[PDB]
RNA sequence: AACUGU
RNA sequence: UCUCCAGGCAUACGCGUAUAACAACUCGGAUAACCAUUGUUAGUUAAUCAGAAUAGGCAAUAAUCACACUAUAAAUCACCUAUAACUUCUCUGUUAACCCAACACCGGAAUGCCUAAAGGAAAGAUCCAAAAAGAUAAAAGGAAAAGAA
């Protein structure tokens, strides 16, 4: 650049374990 | 019985310390080169790819770039410091300008573009020729002085370093090699050193420039060819010193084109870059002609003057060489710095009308008169 | 054994930094000290290596 | 009485010289078992040269040649030699380390100088006398 | 012919 | 950091991204490590380095430090006279450990500089078999030094 101008690139883009095998759904 | 061996790196090992001792051995050999010719031969016998530097260049901050490589400090203005009818010189110079421009008859150049450049060279040569004769009675030193017409100044030095990033030599550290070859329009060579413009070791707040980018990033191309350091004449020539250097800038770098290119501020930079390059390159060669090199830095500062003219404006430059050590090894222990003093370009005359030139400025002529009259003390 | 070598590398790294240069092997004895242990009179006349880690249980 | 090592007799000594220099600098080196055993004798004899005395001119020539780095020469006469004055031998401790997993399966060993400042190596321990068999042997010893 | 581990 | 080795650097030609960073560890390297493989992204900056008007007139005598000196092998547009034009810096090349030999070939490959300051590693590990190959050494002898026909 001329006129003493300067340029800098801008910063773009700155179940329970105890009961396993039984699904938690079961209450039985 | 104290016979302990020195604690040093083995020369034969493949390590940085071992290579350093091998590197030191070569550096020691250069110390042991007794004759000037032997010193030059050893330094320049191998050709390596090195930057080619143009004394006159259009690069932005070109003076700063050259100073960084050279460790030259450029103080604005002139360095701190027999009548000949100064009016008579104007009349004689007025005739000389009218002689080439209006009186001499010569075949016109075919190109039609060199006409302006050719005319500027003729008038400058004539003024110089008559000035030498008119100043000869006052200063007998000029009679014994040697005036060089468009002879080349050569200088070769290393500043900076770089690591090879790729190739068979990847990772090896390589110094940045440079060369300036300059052909001043005219220069005066004397057999006696000029009076020093400032004591050796002089230190000033103004600091040497340092370059952010590599020399390659700015247009500067490394080429492998002979390394040459030359004073404008062989070592056999008795005149191993000189008084002043005369430079004529080409049309491309002239003020008018530079202003059009918007590099008006760099007009002085072009003036500064050429002066610093020529004087340092030329001054360093003399010290080499005296046996001084980087590790044998000069015991006495090398001083001289230079004048650069754009055809109309005239600039005057003064350089003092304090350091021949720009290699890392020799520059490892040196408080000295190279000092350059330069004046801004000034017009020498206004216009040529009929057979009488108008507006001649004696002030620029006075500096030439002062330079011509100055002699070693 | 892997622990010993890893500690040795750490100890060696501290020694290298302390020496600060090649071919600087001391002519005097060397000792290693860990945090919580301070140089004593017995440690005088011996190179002292200071370790930020506390004295390892295995190391005595 | 010597292992056939190196491209020539000089190489073995130069390789031994390289091995000896490293061990003195660090005091504990890991290398192939065969090399460690071969160089163990040299290291012990070098300590004797240090014990002989610093003023001994012959020791300097041996030390200078064997130790490429000359900073170690003061160390040998002022660190290694004073350290081993009480000891009559066995200055070097060499132990077998598991073979390198570098596809060549080289036999590995670690050689160190005793009395060093480095952490103690994990040495093997004999069975305690509190063991049943040892206690039974203790009873037999007491009766006799 | 000598020369040498031919 | 140590031990040891000793043709290195530019341009031409050719090659055409093999360049570099990152990420991979399968395939490619005539086995791995490591990458030269795989993927991604970057790169090589030129008024200066390199590549990309006309019509007439009129020319005896080599070089060799060109002088002497001879020679035979026989070795040098310009400038004048006219005509015509009348203010320019773009385009293109620039990376690399690279090319021709089916190969990361062993050789082929123009020129300048210079000989280590540049450029490099013979040891996948262990054993110390025999036999085989190369090299060195020989008590006494000397074809069972280099001279003659």
């Amino acid at each position: 650049l001329a006129h003493g101008q300067t340029f800098t690139f801008p910063d773009l883009f700155p179940s329970d374990l105890r009961c396993p095998g039984i699904p938690s759904w079961f209450g039985l | 019985v104290a016979r302990y061996p020195p604690i040093v790196a083995s020369m034969t090992a493949d390590s940085k310390a071992a290579r350093q001792r091998r590197v030191q051995r070569w550096q020691a050999t250069v110390h042991a080169a007794p004759s000037v010719d032997e010193k030059i031969r050893i330094l320049t016998k191998m050709q390596f790819k090195k930057y080619v530097v143009h004394p006159q260049i259009s690069a932005l901050n070109a003076d700063r770039w050259y100073q960084s490589f050279t460790k030259t400090v450029f103080v604005s203005g002139l360095p701190p410091a027999p009548s000949l009818d100064l009016a008579a010189l104007r009349a004689a110079v007025c005739d000389c300008i009218l002689q080439e421009q209006v009186y001499v008859r010569r075949r016109r150049p075919r190109s039609l573009f060199d006409r302006r450049q050719a005319l500027a060279s003729s008038i400058l040569d004539q003024v110089v020729r008559t000035l030498v004769n008119l100043l000869a009675p006052l200063n007998p030193v000029l009679s014994t002085a040697a005036l060089d017409c468009k002879r080349s100044v050569d200088f070769y030095w290393l500043r900076g370093e770089e690591r090879i990033p790729a190739g068979h030599r990847k990772g090896h550290i390589d110094a940045l090699r440079y060369q300036i070859n300059d052909k001043p329009h005219n220069q005066i060579r004397i057999s006696k050193q000029l009076p020093e413009f400032v004591p050796l070791d002089y230190s000033i707040p103004t600091e040497i420039p340092v370059m952010k980018c590599k020399p390659d990033k700015l247009p500067l191309f490394r080429r492998q060819y002979e390394n040459s350091i030359f004073t404008g004449s062989k070592t056999a020539d008795p005149c191993c010193y000189g008084h002043t250097q005369f430079h004529l800038i080409p049309d491309r770098l002239k003020r008018e084109r530079l202003i059009r290119q918007n590099q008006a501020e760099q007009v002085e930079a072009v003036f500064r870059a050429n002066a610093i390059a020529s004087l340092f390159a030329w001054t360093g060669a003399q010290a080499m002609y005296q046996g001084f090199w980087s590790e044998a830095d000069v015991t006495r500062p090398f001083v001289s003057q230079a004048v650069i003219t754009d055809g109309k404006y005239f600039s005057f430059f003064c350089y003092q060489l304090n350091t021949l050590a720009l290699t890392v090894q020799a520059d490892q222990n040196n408080p000295r710095k190279n000092l350059c003093w330069g004046s801004q370009s000034q017009p020498l005359y206004e216009t040529v009308e009929d057979n009488d030139v108008k507006g001649f400025d004696d002030g620029t002529l006075l500096q030439i008169v002062h330079f011509l009259l100055n002699k070693p003390r | 054994y892997e622990k010993v070598r890893q500690e040795t590398t750490k100890i060696r790294q501290q020694i290298g930094a302390q020496e600060g240069g090649p071919f600087r092997a001391p002519s005097v004895e060397t000792m290693v000290l860990y945090t919580g242990e301070k140089p004593s009179e017995k440690d005088q006349g011996k190179r002292i290596v200071e370790r930020n880690i506390k004295r390892p249980s295995w190391f005595t | 009485v010597y292992r056939r090592l190196g491209l020539g007799p000089e190489s073995r000594i130069h390789l031994l010289r390289n091995l000896l220099t490293g061990l003195v600098r660090h005091e504990r080196i890991e290398a192939t078992w065969a090399r460690a055993d071969e160089m163990r004798g040299y290291a012990e004899k070098l300590i004797d040269y240090g014990k002989l005395g610093d003023t001994n001119e012959r020791a300097m020539r041996m030390a200078d040649f064997w130790l490429t780095e000359k900073d170690l020469i003061p160390k040998l006469f002022k660190v290694l030699a004073p350290r081993f004055q009480g000891q009559n031998g066995n200055y070097t401790r060499m132990l077998q380390i598991p073979n390198r997993k570098e596809q060549d399966r080289a036999k590995m060993a670690v050689i160190e100088y005793k009395g060093n400042y480095l952490p103690p190596l994990p040495l093997p321990h004999r069975d305690s006398n509190l063991t049943l068999l040892n206690q039974l042997l203790l009873g037999l010893q007491q009766d006799l």
